[PDB]
């Protein structure tokens, strides 16, 4: 049942941002961090926990082909309005059986990289973000 | 017919390399037709071996001591022989379904 | 559409400082860090955030060809007046389509490097700074 | 205009300490760190800063040819009097145009290294310090 | 079936570069290097690998009849633009079963040889390259 | 017992690849590389090792009679699917004590050679591979 | 005393493996590699070393008369159990002063060679191993 | 077109160094090494590269007729100033199609050979260098 | 001008070590290795280097006529004191244009060879060294 070829490869992934395909994508990551409070019950030695909520974090790294991120948020940040976006990730490896597609909703970015370059080095842009809700589309 | 008439009749010399270029052009046209999903993507174009061999036999040359690859590039005067293999799609018109209770 | 040649290279960049071209430039970086506060809404598990403002940070690294930085700020720092500058960065790669030019305004430097050298090592100067406003000039 | 040879090399530097030339000098560094306070102005998103003062720091590293540092401060440290010195640094590279000479005044050292050695390792002494005032002599 | 005469000989090859036949050719080689990662699966001693991609490499060696290689890329390299070429290799041995032809695309060269000569030695020029795509034409 | 004639000769081998006999075969080699970790046990000077697994490696070299290697994997590699083959090697020398046969399974190839020729030199193609399993058939 | 005839010749050796005499043996080698750490002692320029342990290594090369090496370990290796063997080497030259015999214990092999043949070449199989203990029997 | 006589011979070259013809020249070589970075693009197995710059390298070998190499740089190197030279190479074979001439500029040498001799051996001196620019003059 | 007879021959050299002529000399070699750092300048593809210093290296090989090398440094090395020598090399070929002489100063030797001999082989001793300074005397 378990074979080496079944392991997913990241080369076959693709990312959509606000309904526009991002072909210049290097890596994508979305994570859900739970919040747990320590609870001690009298009479038992093992310490227990209570679950209260979660926080969503992630980041996107992409090559510096064009100035995509500036046009998205640069003007609105100055005014005081914070935009919200939706991202869709699909991972379709031909050797693996099935492709998983997940939608990440209500995204807010942490920073804007106006300019960053160095002599003899190719340019890359990375931007972390936080989200609130997700959705499953054709999980394996 | 239009593509061949426009640029190839009377403007190139009947050599093996020109034949290969014409084959490439026809293959490119078929690949262009591919993206519209009119036919299938397994199309192949090559020299019509049997027709060329028959024409050479008619002209009188002896093919007993001629290599198979030699026959392909032998002189044919003005005539050119080609063959292709394409598969044409059709619309959905019959459907079979078996639901297992 | 996406090709390897389209990636911008940092060798083709150039920098202007206070209207004078800086040919001895090694790397330039300007970044905008947002400020966000956690907000917990009763009835929903996911934590949400509110955006309040941004802070701008960056740095410039250059070879030690001449004593450019001293003449800019050294005398005024002692007296008590803090100068403010404007920087312009242009990144023009022939393979990439279009060149982006961004102006960073109201710059204040963090430190002054009086002297720094070591035997058998070439000299370099780096200076971080903070800014307030930016401007877009011919973004891609 | 900009050439590779114009970059200054640290091998050509030299240092004077209390009017006595230090031939056994490995590296020298003097830096001025500014103090800035965050200021938020109502009506604008970008945070601004106010400059209040500067603090000077540096260090000297030298080979263990002789016991120079002991005779300078060892006896006075025990008594309770803290000496103050003056250092002069000159960087004269034949390929570069011009040599910069800077004087650092009111120096106070941070520590005294009584003894430090290991088998199979050559001996070196480093001593950080803080200063108050500087001066420019023939900057480029 | 198998016989000595069937083995192909390199004397019968020819090479087209950018649509122009190269007559002064000595050897031509192209290859694809796969990328594989070791994966250890619990319960099995033998290690298994997962295929992730390939890298193409090759070289051309030719007699120094004329300065062909300069006219292609010499002036373009300095300006900052990299050209891409297409090569076709045909191997037609009368004794073997026909001929095989292959087109190698997206060729980018590794180096340019301005001058190379020695007294008493005939001149030769070898140029390695990397590619991405290929076609099969009249494979046996 | 032991005699010179009993030594096997490589001229008498043959190889089946994917169920089709390969007649233009020059050499075939398979090997299993064990993985061992050094462990020092208190009270004993001699170090001892623990066996952890094995890795399989090999290669095939054959005359360039026909373009066999392309038709197997050339089109599949680009699409992202990796095939696995089975090879059988039989060594039957009339002088030696019978013949030995071995089946090597789960073979995955390391590289593909599009073209390799040189003037005045006969053509040869060598392809290395890795495997995981094996059987013994008619071992002596 | 010393004479040319006294030198031992390799033709007169023989090797027992697991209690069975191996007649098709080409060469046999065993060695012990000591582990020594450099220690610098104050007041002395010459460095001195401390002996900490030894590691045993060796190899056997034998004509490919029969598939002896497979039957020993081929099936056991896959299952996950590693066997240990004992080898005895005797070197008895009529001209030299008698014969010397040594037993090498706790032998574990490094690799297994499934198949190795080439057209026109006699077959040979070499197997390296590691050991831990040894005895002296009839040393000269 | 192609013929054996058309191949250029190294006996017919000549080299000018700093405007003075060098008659005791054995070989001359210049080359440019491009700098390329691997870039992985999502959805494609074949890796693609981005060109970032080039580095120039070469060497000169000449019979030890006279102490020419010393007079150029021997005294200047000690003082701390590095000179830059210009070399011109001309390859004029009567049989080939004309001659090609190239100027290599901004040459800086790697080492200086004070003395090198051995009994019974003729003397030779080889000097490698690095360059930055070049011109084409009468290219074929 | 240039002729075969003008090339210097190594048989005509001689070497003075510490003021005493060495007659049993086989070869002598000295060299100066420059130190250069790569520097990338914005707007130019060709990389340029900056010269920072040099390192001197060489070696002497001589027939084992007498135990000359021991008497120089054998007793001094153990005690902890390192001597420095001066060597002069003269190359005087009757056919060439005169003779060239060079003095190499501040020589420190790398190793001392206590004993080295083998049956049927004549003895030779080679000693490498490092230097710092040099003079030109009667350069051609």
């Amino acid at each position: 049942n378990m074979e080496a070829r079944n392991v997913m490869s990241g080369t076959w992934g693709e990312l959509w941002l606000d309904g526009n395909k991002v072909a210049e994508v290097k890596k994508f990551q979305a994570k859900m961090e739970f919040t747990k409070e320590d609870i001690i019950i009298a009479g038992q030695m093992g310490t227990d926990t209570k679950y209260m909520g979660y926080k969503g974090k992630g980041s996107i790294t992409l090559y510096h082909v064009s100035s995509r991120m500036h046009k998205l948020i640069g003007e609105k940040i100055k005014r005081g309005s914070e935009p919200r976006f939706v991202a869709i990730s699909k991972l379709n490896d031909p050797d693996s059986y099935g492709a998983e597609r997940i939608a990440v909703k209500n995204i807010a970015f942490d920073d804007l990289t106006l300019a960053d370059w160095e002599v003899g080095v190719k340019g890359e842009i990375e931007a972390p973000f936080t989200f609130t809700e997700y959705d499953f589309l054709d999980i394996i | 017919r239009k593509v061949i008439i426009d640029d190839y009749i009377g403007k190139v010399t009947n050599s093996y390399d020109n034949k290969c270029l014409l084959i490439v052009a026809i293959k490119s046209y078929l690949e262009e037709l591919e993206k519209s999903a009119l036919i299938e993507s397994d199309s192949t174009v090559e020299i019509d071996f049997e027709a060329q061999k028959s024409y050479l036999k008619s002209k009188g040359v002896d093919l007993s001591y001629m290599t198979l690859q030699e026959i392909k590039e032998a002189n044919t005067g003005s005539k050119v022989f080609l063959k292709a293999k394409i598969k044409v799609l059709d619309a959905m018109e019959d459907i079979d379904l078996s639901i297992e209770i």
